Formats: structure tokens, C-alpha cells, sequence
């Protein structure tokens, strides 16, 4: 990290995103949805975006994409690689700067 | 929130 | 490239 918090909700990210974060901002937390993983909060244009990071004991990744074995060279990866996560029409959800 | 999955 | 939908 720091772009790891670990004691947040994706509200609290939201939160932290919009007051003290530009776009670009990312951060990432534990996912609610599936205790004990994690999941990327990214703002974009004025918003926050959440994408959850699968960990299947073997490796981490997006549920798609490059397989990585620990969650700070996923991290690492996309913040180095622009434009690997995309919407289908077709702007990037760019990790550029970690909320720390 | 909303989330975005893969395709 | 991974594309991501809501």
C-alpha cells in the first residue's frame, strides 16, 4: 500500500474518493460482498467506479485478464499497463493515483 | 454502489 | 484488455 485500506466500506471509499481524491484516484479495500476479499474503488469523471479482485488461493486477478500472485503486483500491474480496463463503449478505468 | 464486472 | 459492464 498505502493505496490498501483495510477498515473500509465502499460508502466510506466513496466518500474518501470525492472529498480528497481527483479522477484518477484509486484505492483498494475489503469487499463486503465476499468476506475476507478485496475490491478496487476507482474514481473516474467525478464518480467512483468498484471492480472486485478475485483471490483463488492460486493467484489474483480481475475474474479475467493477467493472473498475478499477490494483490500489490495486480495493483502494480495496472497502474503500469493504461487502458487494460476499459467499458464496453469504451473509455479506460485508469488506476493512476493511489488514495493513501 | 455500483460495481462494473468483466464481459 | 478486460471491458467491464454495470
Amino acid at each position: 500500500r498505502r493505496w490498501f485500506h483495510p477498515n473500509i466500506t465502499g460508502v466510506e471509499a466513496e466518500n474518501l474518493l470525492l472529498t480528497r481524491g481527483v479522477d484518477g484516484s484509486f484505492l483498494a479495500r475489503p469487499s463486503k460482498s465476499n468476506p475476507g476479499d478485496f475490491t478496487l474503488s476507482v474514481r473516474r469523471n467525478g464518480a467512483v467506479t468498484h471492480i472486485k479482485i478475485q483471490n483463488t488461493g492460486d493467484y489474483y486477478d480481475l475474474y479475467g485478464g493477467e493472473k498475478f500472485a499477490t494483490l500489490a503486483e495486480l495493483v502494480q500491474y495496472y497502474m503500469e499497463h493504461h487502458g487494460q480496463l476499459k467499458e464496453k463503449n469504451g473509455d479506460v478505468i485508469e488506476l493512476k493515483y493511489p488514495l493513501n | 454502489v455500483i460495481y462494473f464486472v468483466p464481459l
